[PDB]
C-alpha cells in the first residue's frame, strides 16, 4: 500500500573433535582387571 | 596369589597324583572329610595355592583327573583319601587307549579336550592371580603321553605367560614296560621340547635302586616309590607355602637353570634317605644333605653325572639352618670335583632355603640338576626308535589314526636337533 513496488517481490558445520577424545581401555582403571583376550572366559 | 593348578593325565598320572594329595593334606593338617585339623595359623596362611575353601570349611584339591578307561579313577575314587576330589573333576572316556599314542592324541583325545578346558578354566579363574601349570605324565603309555602333550598344546596358546612343569616319567633304559614305548617317547618328547618350560625325567628304574639299596626296603610296592616322588613334587613349593630366611619362587628357578630355552630335561633327587636302623647312626647336618644330594645314587634319573658337565643346579633346603654352611658347601662343591661343571658359568647354583621342615623332620634338602648326560637318554631311544621304525614294525597301528610318517621324521630330527644341543656344551 505504501507505493513500495520495488518491496513488492522480495529479491534477496562440523561440530568438533575434543583431545582428550578416546575410547575406554582396560587400563589406566583401578576399579576393574587389565587385560583384553580373545576367548579367555 | 600365586596359585597353581594340578594335573593328572594317565594310568601313572592319576596314581602318582593319589599319594601326592596324601602327602600334602597331610602337610596342611587336614583330614580326607576335608576339613582342617592342624595346629599353628600357619597352615592356613598359603593354603591357597593348592586348595579351594568351601562351605562349613573345607578344603578340596584343585587338580584335574584325565584318563581314558575310569577303572583306575574307581580306585582313587575308593582310596583312603578319595572323599577330597570334586566329582566334577574326573574326565573319563569309555574306550580304551591301547598304549597307542595315535589315538591318544588325535581320536579319543579330540573327544574329551572339550571338557577338560571347561574344566581348567573353571577354577584358572578361581586363582586371584594364577602362577602356573602342574603335570605328572607316563611317556611309554597311550592316555598320559597322549592326552598329556595334547593338553599341553592347548595349555600353552591360551596361557603362554604362565609355567608348566612337568613330571614326566621316562622309558626305562634297560626293561621296557612297553613294547611301542620308543614311538610314544619320541612323538611326546617333541611335543615337550616346544611346549614345555621345564621338564623332570623320572625313571623306574632308578627308583627301585634308592629303594633296595638306600632304603633297604624288602618289597617295594609303588605306593613306596609314590611316597619318593610325592616328596620332592612337594619339595618344590615350599617356598611358595610357607616362608623362608631366602625364598625362591617357581619362576625364579627356570630363569636360574635353563640358560637356552630348548634344554629343560632336569635330573632331581630327595635327602636324607636312610634305613629305619642307620638313623641312629648319621647325624642331621648341612654337610650330610649335600653329600648324599651330589651323590650319583639319589638322581631319580637313570643318568650319571660323571660323563657329562653340569650347566646349573638347584637345591632346597627346609628347616632351621645356618645359610652360610649351604653357600660356602655348594662353593667346594664346585671347587673340588671342578671338571664336572661348564666354565663359562663363574658359579651354577641356586639354593633357597625354609623355616619349615616337613611335618616328621628337622631338617630336610631336595635336589635339582640340568646336566649334559641327559642327553643320553634321548640317544638310546632316538636308537630303539629308528631301529624299528626303519622295518615299519606296529607302524599300522599307527597309521590307522589318519597319522602319516612325516609326522615320525619331524619327531626324530626335533629329537637330534636336541641331542646335539647337549653335545655342544659338553667340551669335556
Ligand atoms: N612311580 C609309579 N609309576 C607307574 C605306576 N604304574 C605305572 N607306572 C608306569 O606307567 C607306565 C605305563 O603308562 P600307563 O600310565 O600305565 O598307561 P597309559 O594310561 O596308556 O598312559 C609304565 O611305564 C609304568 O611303569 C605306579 O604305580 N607308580
Amino acid at each position: 500500500q505504501e507505493e513500495s513496488v520495488y518491496a513488492l517481490i522480495p529479491q534477496p558445520p562440523a561440530m568438533h573433535t575434543s583431545k582428550f577424545g578416546g575410547k575406554t581401555h582396560p587400563a589406566q582403571f583401578d576399579f576393574g582387571q587389565n587385560k583384553v583376550q580373545p576367548h579367555a572366559t | 596369589m600365586r596359585e597353581i593348578v594340578h594335573i593328572q593325565g594317565g594310568q601313572c598320572g592319576n596314581q602318582i597324583g593319589a599319594k601326592f594329595w596324601e602327602v600334602v593334606s597331610d602337610e596342611h593338617g587336614i583330614d580326607p572329610t576335608g576339613t582342617y585339623h592342624g595346629d599353628s595359623d600357619l597352615q592356613l596362611e598359603r593354603i591357597n595355592v593348592y586348595f579351594n575353601e568351601a562351605t562349613g570349611g573345607r578344603y578340596v584339591p584343585r587338580a584335574i583327573l584325565m584318563d581314558l578307561e575310569p577303572g583306575t579313577m574307581d580306585s582313587v575314587r575308593s582310596g583312603p583319601y578319595g572323599q577330597i576330589f570334586r566329582p566334577d573333576n574326573f574326565v573319563f572316556g569309555q574306550t580304551g587307549a591301547g598304549n597307542n599314542w595315535a589315538k591318544g592324541h588325535y581320536t579319543e583325545g579330540a573327544e574329551l579336550i572339550d571338557s577338560v578346558l571347561d574344566v581348567v578354566r573353571k577354577e584358572a579363574e578361581s586363582c586371584d592371580c594364577l602362577q602356573g601349570f602342574q603335570v605328572c605324565h607316563s611317556l611309554g603309555g597311550g592316555t598320559g603321553s597322549g592326552m598329556g602333550t595334547l593338553l599341553i598344546s592347548k595349555i600353552r596358546e591360551e596361557y603362554p605367560d604362565r609355567m608348566m612343569l612337568t613330571f614326566s616319567v621316562v622309558p626305562s633304559p634297560k626293561v621296557s614296560d612297553t613294547v611301542v614305548e620308543p614311538y610314544n617317547a619320541t612323538l611326546s618328547v617333541h611335543q615337550l621340547v616346544e611346549n614345555a618350560d621345564e621338564c623332570m625325567v623320572l625313571d623306574n628304574e632308578a627308583l627301585y635302586d634308592i629303594c633296595f639299596r638306600t632304603l633297604k626296603l624288602t618289597t617295594p610296592t609303588f605306593g613306596d616309590l609314590n611316597h619318593l616322588i610325592s616328596a620332592v613334587m612337594s619339595g618344590i613349593t615350599c617356598c611358595l607355602r610357607f616362608p623362608g630366611q631366602l625364598n625362591a619362587d617357581l619362576r625364579k628357578l627356570a630363569v636360574n637353570l635353563i640358560p637356552f630355552p630348548r634344554l629343560h630335561f632336569f635330573m632331581v633327587g630327595f635327602t636324607p634317605l636312610t634305613s629305619r636302623g642307620s638313623q641312629q647312626y648319621r647325624a642331621l647336618t648341612v654337610p650330610e644333605l649335600t653329600q648324599q644330594m651330589w651323590d650319583a645314587k639319589n638322581m631319580m634319573c637313570a643318568a650319571d653325572p660323571r660323563h657329562g658337565r653340569y650347566l646349573t643346579a638347584s637345591a632346597l633346603f627346609r628347616g632351621r639352618m645356618s645359610t652360610k654352611e649351604v653357600d660356602e658347601q655348594m662353593l667346594n662343591v664346585q671347587n673340588k670335583n671342578s671338571s664336572y661343571f661348564v666354565e663359562w658359568i663363574p658359579n651354577n647354583v641356586k639354593s633357597s632355603v625354609c623355616d619349615i621342615p616337613p611335618k616328621g623332620l628337622k631338617m630336610s634338602a631336595t635336589f635339582i640338576g640340568n646336566s649334559t648326560a641327559i642327553q643320553e637318554m634321548f640317544k638310546r631311544v632316538s636308537e630303539q626308535f629308528t631301529a624299528m621304525f626303519r622295518r615299519k614294525a606296529f607302524l599300522h597301528w599307527y597309521t590307522g589314526e589318519g597319522m602319516d610318517e612325516m609326522e615320525f621324521t619331524e619327531a626324530e630330527s626335533n629329537m637330534n636337533d636336541l641331542v646335539s644341543e647337549y653335545q655342544q656344551y659338553q667340551d669335556a
